[PDB]
């Protein structure tokens, strides 16, 4: 009864795994990166990162490596799923076709076992003889690599340690060898074992268990011919090969654990390291030992490299290029240059990667155009932490505005021979042509001598030899720069009308009635070539050159307007090369060929505002490549605004969007534009690099943002940031931060580094009287206001000693119309363990300082604040209480109530409260205004781990909870019985495979009254950990029966990678059992419908019966689809 | 204030007898499910998987139901009883058997059958039987068991950083305010990646709140270090629900609740919460205050006896209490403490009899310094 | 053998065994 639609916004950026190997080609070195459910696979090159494939799988990716058995002549890809869902993949390409095969998948959890807690661990033999999966405490699962193993059957060898840290395979075997470090209630030690496969058991190691140190954490296995294996740890890095034996303690991995490692060459000669505060390191061996041939390692130099991000997983690169992985940071590519030495570091940062996660919290502001909003989240954790403002489409910044009372037609004009600035813009109406000129800033329109006043002119566009060519309605009247003299004027002979105009640079191919006549613009002449007649109406030209050359067009494509068809015709003739008729009806309304980045496109714009993307060839012919998006709903002009070093198409509409390449496919962006009818691209000098939009209703120019659908802006803080809120009275953000402060040696804390809580504009410490060891981590609390314009931290406030920062809220309480900031904290101390006192605290940002107007002293932990009907509703420890605002500036208690649940989640609908805490105890209340008590309407208690809450309306609440799961309640007060309406009923569950870590209400598309609105009902958008972008919006039963027989459908359609059913990986999953996702639609692959192909679209609908208000249509269409489908794909 | 007395005996109910017929546990259900099981009346008790229950039986048609139910799944329903009579139940447990022992004794059969919990369930129906003994229709409760809180949002590449040293020493000052620093530092570490503090989440620790309520337990009187204490927060939480004293309301509330952590926390704030106690019919004493509530038995401070005449009383162990008057002699016939003498304690106000006053039968013992009340009139405030 | 149930005190005559009990009903 919930019937909710969730998509993403925005995928997952955090990288949690990387490889390199020969996987497209024997001779490529491919980067592999796992970001969660999505595997980027790259081909390293000279210059960087080639991207080459973006694939995305039905899970998690846990293990992921690389491995090449015998007689494979490019290295495979084993994937295992949080799910436990392992598969093989193989690279796969034909031509230009790229897919992503599965040579034998599976599932390998067991029927009864806990997970152990040290995570999962995949591990391969270097001879590519076997699998070794860690998943349960003690067990070691063993998958046999065979041909036959289709369906990746393995077998279970009992582990008689528990407790194991890490284990690896050892190189130089003569039978697979694995060598963990495991714990015992007597300490640490490593051993190996002999895996064994014909036995099913293990084996005798080739060595006998040593003791390690205490805390010896990590292993890795050298390459042949050291052998052996190095165990390193939170002191000591040692190196054991049984008789063998070596051991150093460097005094520069004491500051911080080592968490990854990479091998940088293929003999294991040196070694990189990464570790939790983010430097790098380089383990060195020396080989000089040399007894008969064989070769024995010496000596264990540790080397210090530089500082990187905090790198989650590190990979070396050819030629001294390490990728720098990170999931709590932005990644990074880094160059281990040898002789720099810049200032002690050996690292310089080549590239650098959007990376958004973590999300802690996020709000959505109109900071720029009135009604689209903006999101500005809190990622970044320690030194990569800061602030990520996101946006869609391409804004237009405008820097003019003119009066036109609906100009027909805009087009540049130059009236100044070698100036290389245009000082006209030839504007043409309905009835006139009106060149207005503006050196400046001007609204002076000074008229051509060559072009007619009185008349609406089609195309006037600069021509060779120091002409302009003005293709009026009249006729084809040529002018001049200098002399201001029409040198050529082709008047009809029929005294026909020209209907449509279209000339290049040399040519000039127009249409008279049916008849088309090529007249090239000859030298101060108008001499044409080859005249034709057209069986249809020319509705539209399309004669332009394509690359080099430029004075001649090979092919000249027209519309019909009673045909509604396109034939490749060249210009001094008009065979029809190849013919097409795409769409129908509704004749085009503008033919424009493409070719963006050494791609040659035609794309037909027809009058019913769709646009049909379609390839062409530069020689002859052209193909089909036959797909239509609606992009708009009014007859589009499409132009060419270069503006980026490459073509770019304007499709100016009733939905201006700007058609655009990422690397070889054309995607669709979208201007933040009202409506622009008209446009074309304007260097002037007083406006430069500008593109002059006249609308329906006025005239402006302005400037392009980028080329990309999504822009991300960082706003770095150097300190992790916990909560955000704005506050529009004084346009600025709060933000809650801490940074970390180390006590040294004198008595008080130094930071580790400048901040944005240390680097502020003026500062302010929190001064109140209301109430160990050198080198110990202080967390220090601070509240910043950042500017919303130049986001410049303004102020940056300092809490009390051991206080901390819980929770932030900016609105106005009571009759007072100042707009505040209040923020509820709790003092902790390491002795105790609940926290016994807090403060609430009331801020107030004017005249750029920050002062404290009232302070309120409450006993508990204020875990979470809202504005109640203008009061405060705070949270404390396992409370709720309502707060009034006096008018003596000062709070007061209204309203209390005593709850079992620690009330960390409290949300307002109207009179509704919704309270939670961690273990998804969900308690719904109301608030009577006549009698001022809290009343529990209904509650809902299940064990387990909430993330989350959310109020998606009077009945619904929507929350994330344990193994990245979605839940949906609802209570009945419909219901006669009483036992029932003090129960919520759960209609929703989903797998959405990230953790939840804020919902908010809004939407980053323009909201408009529509009519018609739309299918879907409000809009709720979150962030995660991974750092993805999510929303979920209310549906209607019909609509989500629709579009649940249509997820059906494309289930049996959609092949996913690794062969993983879409049914199963949506199933809300715990530890304890496992039940099918209801009351969710999968947005994204409601979505990937649209990149099938016709015959498949044609397969997934066959008996929807989608028609609702009366009539079933059995067939449904395919068509008809398409348009549900663009809906649900426009409302984000 | 020790005595050397082995805290084996209270527990071992010697009281009753020695030649037992020892039986072994070997009883357990299919989780979730609907059961039919018979219930024996006439006891008022709310009782938790893992107590002791002492039970003497008298009519003859309760010794044909546990005669037949040990030749059957040997396993009854002690029923739950809130404040409405007749039957008001909505919950309860299953009582398994490992003691028989008949006797005719005075030409009777007064089975003797002791007792303890193993699951819990809720009744969906209540269907009395022609022959006295009524068999409910009953719905096993499973046990919830959850996961770490830092499962899900770990970072997976340190999570070799998640095995720590074993405990150093133990009850060692020191030892444990920067142990269990670093172990909550380590640990919660990823709680960065959420909106949470690390505290917070240790509020949840099922390790953590089961080292508080050892450190409050071991306020009330000492533990010898893993004095029978099990390591599973699912035991120990039940342990402690089952020793804390609390009236049947409360005992009810420990008991629907469903998962360890919720428990350990509810356990931990009754013990942090109530410190003052009562008498029912008077509501206006506080005998036996919390500082001094001792335990000389390996259960707890709580445990479970039986009078001669099939009546159960719940006693509680105390170091002292004041506001009472003694009536009778310093009996030693049935005292549930081999080497103890019993006697009749009243109410000094109400009347109402809470509370057993013992004296001394041997040298290395506590002389008349011992108190045992009762749950018949007992409330905290 | 004049002796309590509900509560085990014990006497020798009968009229305070049945205040006692009377006291131990209700
Ligand atoms: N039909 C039939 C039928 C058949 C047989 C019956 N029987 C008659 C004979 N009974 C033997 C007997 C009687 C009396 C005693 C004295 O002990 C008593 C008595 C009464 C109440 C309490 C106590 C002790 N006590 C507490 C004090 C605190 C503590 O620490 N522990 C306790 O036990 C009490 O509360 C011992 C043995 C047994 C058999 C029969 F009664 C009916
Ligand atoms: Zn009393
Ligand atoms: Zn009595």
């Amino acid at each position: 009864m919930s019937y909710n639609y969730v998509v993403t916004a925005q995928k997952p950026t955090a990288v949690n795994g990387c490889v390199t190997g020969h996987f497209t080609s024997a001779e490529d070195l491919n980067l592999l990166i796992a970001k969660n459910t999505r595997l980027e696979i790259y081909v390293v090159t000279a210059e960087g990162l080639r991207p080459v494939k973006e694939v995305g799988m039905y899970g998690k990716i846990a293990v992921m490596e690389l491995f090449r058995p015998k007689g494979e002549s490019k290295d495979l890809l084993f994937i295992l799923t949080a799910k436990y869902n392992a598969c093989i993949l193989e690279y796969k390409q034909s031509g230009e076709s790229i897919d992503i095969i599965t040579r034998a998948h599976g599932n390998v959890q067991d029927r009864i076992g806990r997970p152990s807690e040290t995570g999962i661990i995949g591990i391969i033999d270097p001879e590519c003889r076997m699998i070794g999966l860690r998943l349960y405490d003690g067990l070691f699962k063993v998958i046999p690599l065979d041909r036959d193993n289709k369906e990746l059957k393995a077998f279970n060898i009992r582990l008689e340690e528990l407790h194991v840290i890490d284990v690896k395979f050892l190189y130089g075997c003569q039978a697979p060898t694995i060598c963990f470090v495991y714990q015992d209630p007597q300490g640490r030690h490593v051993k190996t074992y002999e895996v064994s496969l014909r036995e099913k058991e293990f084996n005798k190691g080739p060595w006998k268990q040593e003791n390690v140190e205490a805390e010896a954490s990590m292993v890795i296995a050298v390459p042949e011919p050291f052998g052996g294996a190095i165990i390193i740890g939170q002191e000591s890095i040692t190196y054991h090969n049984g008789d063998k034996y070596l051991a150093i303690a460097p005094p520069i991995i004491k500051q911080s654990t080592i968490v990854c490692h990479n091998r940088v060459d293929p003999n294991g000669s040196r070694y990189l390291l990464g570790d939790m505060e983010g430097r790098l390191f380089m383990l060195l061996l020396e080989k000089e030992e040399q007894m008969d041939g064989t070769v024995t390692l010496k000596d264990l130099r540790v080397e210090l490299l530089g500082e990187t991000s905090i790198a989650e997983c590190l990979t070396y690169l050819d030629n001294g290029v390490v990728f720098v992985g990170s999931r709590l940071g932005d990644s990074q590519l880094v160059k281990l240059n040898v002789d720099s030495n810049e200032q002690g570091s050996y690292v310089v940062a080549m590239e650098t990667f959007t990376n958004l996660g973590p999300i802690v919290d996020m709000c959505v502001v109109d900071l720029e155009r009135q009604g689209q909003g903006q999101l500005v989240t809190c990622s970044g954790a320690f030194k990569e932490g800061s602030l990520r403002i996101i946006r869609n489409g391409i804004g237009i910044h405008e820097h003019a505005s003119i009066d036109l009372p609906g100009i027909k037609g805009l087009w540049p004009l130059r009236s100044d021979p070698n100036r290389e600035t245009d000082d006209t813009l030839v504007l043409s109406f309905v009835g006139q042509t009106r060149v207005l000129m503006l050196n400046g800033e001007e609204v002076e329109e000074t008229e051509l001598m060559g072009f007619v006043d009185d008349q609406q002119t089609f195309f006037c566009g600069n021509v060779a030899h120091q002409q302009l060519i003005q293709i009026t309605s009249a006729s084809v009247r040529l002018v001049s720069q200098e002399p201001k003299a029409l040198v050529s004027e082709w008047k009809e002979p029929q005294a026909k009308n020209i209907s449509v105009a279209s000339c290049n640079s040399s040519q000039v191919v127009v249409a008279v009635g049916r008849a088309l006549y090529y007249l090239q613009i000859h030298p101060q002449e108008l001499r044409q070539i080859s005249h034709t007649e057209m069986e249809h109406e020319v509705a539209c030209l399309d004669i332009t050159p394509l690359g080099d050359s430029n004075g001649l067009s090979p092919l000249c494509a027209i519309g019909l307007w009673t045909d509604i068809s396109a034939r490749i015709l060249k210009l001094p003739s008009f065979e029809l090369l190849h013919k097409e008729m795409l769409g129908g009806e509704i004749i085009p309304r503008s033919i424009l060929m493409t070719t963006f980045e050494s791609s040659h496109y035609l794309l037909c714009a027809l009058g019913d505002g769709a646009l049909f993307y379609f390839g062409l060839n530069i020689e002859t012919g052209l193909l089909s490549d036959r797909k239509k998006v609606t992009l708009g709903t009014q007859p589009t002009v499409l132009r060419t605004f270069r503006s980026l070093s490459t073509t770019n198409v304007f499709a100016c509409s009733d939905r201006p969007t700007v058609i655009y390449s990422s690397n070889h496919k054309l995607v669709f962006s979208n201007v933040n534009l009202k409506e622009v009818n008209y446009m074309c691209p304007l260097n002037s000098d007083g406006y430069p690099d500008s593109l002059a939009l006249a609308n329906n209703s006025t005239l402006t120019i302005g400037t392009i943002d980028e080329i990309q659908k999504l822009h991300i802006r960082t706003v770095p803080l150097y300190e992790s940031p916990r909560k955000i809120c704005y506050q529009e009275v004084s346009q600025c953000f709060g933000v809650l931060s801490s940074r970390i402060e180390v006590q040294d040696t004198s008595g008080g804390t130094t930071a580790l580094r400048p901040s944005a809580s240390t680097q502020a504009l003026s500062s302010s410490v929190s001064s109140s009287k209301l109430f160990t060891s050198f080198g110990e981590e202080v967390e220090v609390h601070n509240l910043l206001i950042i500017d919303q314009h130049t986001f410049e931290v303004l102020h940056a406030h300092q809490f009390l000693q051991n206080e901390y920062a819980l929770s932030l809220v900016s609105c106005k309480l009571g009759k007072d119309p100042n707009t505040y900031f209040i923020v509820g904290t709790a003092m902790v101390y390491p002795e105790e363990a609940e926290p016994k006192q807090g403060r609430i605290v009331v801020f107030q940002y004017s005249d750029g300082k920050l002062q404290t107007v009232a302070e309120k002293e409450v006993k508990g932990a204020v875990y979470s604040m809202v504005e109640f009907n203008g009061k405060l509703l705070a949270s404390i420890n396992s409370t709720v209480r309502l707060y009034e605002w006096t008018t003596e500036k000062e709070l007061r208690t209204e309203c209390n109530h005593y709850n079992n649940i620690m009330a960390l989640y409290l949300k307002t609908k109207g009179d509704f409260i919704l309270v939670g805490d961690l273990m998804r105890s969900v308690l719904l209340l109301a608030y009577k205004p006549m009698e001022g008590n809290f009343e529990e309407i209904a509650r809902d208690f299940n064990p387990n781990w909430m993330s989350a809450v959310e109020i998606l309306d009077d009945d619904n609440f929507l929350g994330a909870e344990n193994a990245f799961n979605l839940f949906v309640c609802q209570k009945d007060s419909a219901a006669t019985t009483d036992e029932e309406r003090q129960h919520l009923q759960e209609v929703g569950l989903f797998h959405l495979g990230e953790f939840v870590n804020v919902f908010c209400h809004g939407s980053l598309v323009m909201q408009n009254l529509g009519e018609t609105s739309t299918p879907t009902q409000g809009s709720v958008l979150f962030g995660t950990v991974n750092g993805m972008i999510g929303l979920v919006t209310s549906l209607s039963e019909s609509w989500y029966n629709l579009l649940l027989d249509m997820q059906n459908r494309l289930n049996k359609v959609i092949k996913s990678v690794g062969k993983i059913e879409h049914s199963f990986w949506r199933s809300f999953h715990t530890e304890r059992k496992t039940e099918p996702a209801t009351g969710f639609i999968d947005g994204d692959l409601i979505e990937s419908f649209l990149d099938i192909s016709r015959p498949k679209m044609q397969e997934v609908v066959a008996n929807l019966q989608y028609d609702d208000g009366s009539g079933m249509k059995r067939e449904a269409t395919a068509d008809d689809l398409i348009k549900v489908v663009e809906e649900l794909t426009r409302i984000h | 204030n020790i005595i050397n007395f082995d805290t084996s005996l209270p527990t071992s109910h010697t009281y009753l007898g020695a030649d037992m017929e020892e039986f072994h546990g070997r009883t357990l259900h299919d989780d979730d499910s609907c059961q039919v099981i018979p219930v024996l009346p006439q006891v008022m008790m709310i009782l938790i998987p893992g107590q002791t229950l002492p039970l003497q039986l008298f009519h003859p048609q309760e010794v044909s139901m546990v005669r037949n139910l040990i030749q059957k799944d040997r396993t009854f329903a002690v029923l739950a009883y809130s404040n409405v009579q007749e039957r008001e139940a909505q919950f309860g447990t299953t009582a398994e058997i490992y003691a028989y022992r008949e006797e005719q004794d005075f030409g009777i059969e007064i089975v003797k059958v002791k007792a303890i919990g193993r699951q819990r369930f809720k009744v969906l129906e209540l269907r009395t039987q022609s022959d006295g003994i009524q068999q409910a229709k009953v719905q096993i409760l499973p046990e919830c068991v959850l996961p770490s809180t830092m499962s899900a949002v770990q970072l997976e590449s340190l999570n070799k950083c998640q095995i720590f040293p074993s405990k150093p020493v133990s009850r060692e000052d020191q030892c444990s305010y920067k142990w269990w620093q670093k172990y909550q530092k380590r640990k919660f570490h990823c709680a960065n990646l959420t909106s949470w503090p690390r505290w917070l989440y240790s509020l949840y620790d099922a390790e953590t709140l089961m080292d508080r309520i050892k450190k409050q337990l071991r306020e009330w009187d000492e533990n010898l270090k893993d004095d029978s204490l099990p390591s599973n927060p699912i035991d120990f939480s039940y342990r402690v629900a089952a020793c804390l004293p609390i009236d049947d309301v409360l005992r009810i509330q420990l008991l629907k609740i469903g998962s360890a952590i919720q428990r350990l926390r509810c356990e931990l704030d009754i013990m942090n919460k109530c410190t003052s106690l009562c008498c029912k019919q008077c509501q206006e004493t506080e005998i036996t205050t919390k500082n001094e509530i001792f335990s000389l038995s390996l259960c707890g401070p709580m445990a479970a006896y039986v009078n001669p005449h099939g009546y159960v009383h719940e006693t509680l162990t105390v170091y002292k209490a004041c506001n009472l008057n003694l009536i009778g002699r310093p009996s030693t016939e049935h005292s549930w403490f081999p080497g103890y003498a019993w006697t009749v304690a009243q109410c000094k106000i109400c009347a109402s009899h809470i509370g057993w006053k013992f004296t001394a039968t041997k040298k290395d013992m506590s002389p008349q310094k011992f108190w045992g009340l009762t749950r018949s009139a007992l409330l905290p405030t | 053998p004049f002796q309590c149930n509900q509560c085990g005190a014990s006497f020798t005559q009968k009229g305070n065994l049945l205040r006692h009990i009377k006291l131990h009903s209700g």
